[PDB]
């Protein structure tokens, strides 16, 4: 069809910020999340 | 058929690609969007689904 | 179509690209950085093709504000300026925006800055003296019209000083195009610049292209490349003589080794890149003049630590038609331009393009000088009385000769207050002549320091109690 499938992924993308502490060190740490940091 | 309309289409293949959504709704974005079509071979459907 | 941030750390870039999307290597890419205290638009040098459809990019511009996943937009080209005659008297970024005028120049031509050396079968010789004045330059390291010039030198020995000379004594009575080229050097000295070019009236014929040491590393690898594609615009398309200057083109490989170690490549010795010497001939083989078609470049080559055999300026010395190397010991003797007349060199000092009385008296001094240096310790230890004759008149000679050498230059006034003064090369050399035969011996050393021709000589000797 190649229309549908348009449809088809923006219904996907209607369907669907803190990030978490990974590790951690020396003054240093590393986070998960926050992606639009 | 399906592997040259998903080259020729990224963005799907993207989409699809991803393993961090959830597998179930991937499955069914394929379903209704590629593998759902009534002229589609049962087996192959089965097989790309999985 | 269009690519995604992936990963930012510091001026290096990742974007990933649909299929049959990636940008070519070199190509300019957009990002938008919407924070509004940093909202810009970064522009991005693809720089290496890692595979899996991703980049890696230099930024032209700070990164912070940059946030993973935002539109990364291809141009489809590369980094491109303004080029033709509209470009001389303003002030332009390595970008080709110009900053004295913003939005002048976006309907000029556009060239890209990467391009091709010219073809060998091109390539013509220059051996045709450029006088400029200055007696050591003149004498002992003879510039060349059309050639490659460059200035070496450690951090503070007068480098700027000696290019802004020389932008008085050739670029102000030159027919035809300047280009300046400031490269990963001081804001304050390139407003002097722009101010000090506007006051003599030179800016006009001068086109200026500044990328200060503030910038992030991509502007500094890519403001001498954008330089030098308007002076080869100048060269090819106008056909007209260019002087080109570049201060400092050392920031053009230390920014590439910033980015080095970020892009992934292996460190080579003394913690450069690798790719040092390809990179480098690159630029360097780009500015160069061709047969009929002339660019006269002089280039200060910053020395790191006054190590001349820092890997840097090692690799940039066979670039060089003339080379005046700039002493941190002569600077700190306070002998000015600070020119070590042992280290530099010229290519077209040989009897049979300056003549056998230049080349004869040049040699003579260096003589003299090198048999100075040499005697130095044994003076410092044992005193000057333990040499021999002879050694004590060579001596007096060169510590005379060593004097000199030096001179009042017309950029240095605004350290010393005494107004500059220009030598022609026959006096010099009648000169020199005379000092090395030792006609000048019964004057003071003093008599020498920062003075212009023999008429200065004679005043000088004067004032100090001595007759010529
Ligand atoms: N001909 C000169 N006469 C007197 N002082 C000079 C002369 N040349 C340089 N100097 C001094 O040395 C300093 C370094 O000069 P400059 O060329 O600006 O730095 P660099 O050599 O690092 O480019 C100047 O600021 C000036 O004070
Ligand atoms: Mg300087």
């Amino acid at each position: 069809s190649a229309a549908d499938i348009e449809g088809a992924i923006e219904d996907y993308v209607s369907s669907f910020e803190i990030g978490t502490v990974i590790d951690a060190g020396d003054g240093i740490a590393h986070v998960e999340g926050l992606p639009s940091v | 058929r399906f592997g040259r309309v998903l080259d020729a289409e990224p963005r799907l293949s993207a989409l699809l690609s991803d393993y961090t959504t959830p597998a179930e709704g991937r499955v069914a974005l394929l379903d209704k969007a590629l593998t759902g079509r009534p002229g589609v071979n049962q087996t192959a459907a089965a097989l790309l689904s999985q | 179509t269009a690519g995604r941030v992936v990963r930012i750390t510091g001026p290096v870039v990742d974007v990933e690209f649909p299929r049959g999307s990636v940008p070519e290597l070199f190509n300019a890419l957009h990002a938008e950085i919407t924070f509004g205290a940093l909202a810009k638009t970064l522009t991005l040098e693809v720089a290496q093709h890692l595979g899996d459809s991703l980049v890696r990019c230099i930024s032209m511009q700070p990164t912070d504000g940059l946030v993973r996943g935002v539109e990364v937009t291809d141009t489809g080209a590369s980094i491109s300026v303004p080029v033709g005659d509209g470009v001389k008297g303003h002030v332009f970024n390595a970008l080709g925006d110009c900053l004295d005028d913003p939005g002048y120049g976006k309907d000029f031509e556009h060239w890209s800055i990467h391009r091709k050396p010219p073809a060998f079968s091109d390539l013509e010789p220059r051996t045709e003296m450029l006088e400029t004045g200055l007696k050591v330059v003149d004498l002992l390291t003879p510039y060349v019209r059309g050639g490659k010039i460059a200035l070496f030198g450690g951090a503070g020995v007068g480098k700027t000083v000696l290019i802004q000379e020389m932008i008085n004594r050739i670029a102000r009575n030159f027919g035809g195009t300047s280009v300046f080229a400031g490269v990963g050097e001081r804001t304050r000295e390139g407003n002097d610049l722009w101010v000090e070019l506007a006051d003599a009236n030179v800016l006009k014929d001068t086109a200026l292209v500044f990328g200060q040491m503030d910038e992030p590393p991509g502007t500094r690898m890519r403001v001498a490349l954008s330089a030098l594609t308007m002076a080869e615009f100048f060269r090819d398309e106008q056909g007209q003589d260019v002087l080109l200057f570049i201060d400092n083109i050392f920031r053009f490989t230390q920014a590439g080794s910033e980015v080095s170690t970020l892009l992934g490549r292996m460190p080579s010795a003394v913690g450069y890149q690798p790719t040092l010497a390809d990179e480098m001939g690159e630029l360097q083989e780009r500015i160069t003049s061709t047969r009929g078609r002339s660019i006269t470049s002089m280039q200060a080559v910053y020395v790191p630590a006054d190590d001349y055999t820092d890997p840097a300026p090692a690799t940039t010395f066979a670039h060089l038609d003339a080379t005046t190397e700039l002493s941190r010991a002569v600077f700190s003797k306070g002998i000015f331009p600070a020119v070590d007349p042992l280290a530099s060199s010229s290519t077209i000092l040989d009897p049979a393009i300056v003549g056998d009385e230049h080349y004869r008296v040049a040699q003579e001094v260096i003589r003299i000088l090198q048999r100075y240096k040499d005697l130095q310790d044994i003076i410092a230890i044992l005193g000057i009385d333990e040499l021999s004759e002879e050694d004590k008149q060579l001596v007096n000679r060169a510590r005379r000769i060593e004097r000199f050498l030096s001179q009042n230059m017309m950029a240095a006034e605004q350290f010393t207050g005494q107004p500059g003064s220009t030598v022609p090369l026959k006096e010099t050399i009648e000169a020199f002549d005379k000092l090395t035969k030792g006609e000048f011996d019964h004057l003071p050393e003093q008599a020498f320091f920062l003075i212009g021709g023999l008429d200065d000589l004679a005043k000088k000797a004067e004032s100090l109690g001595a007759k010529l």
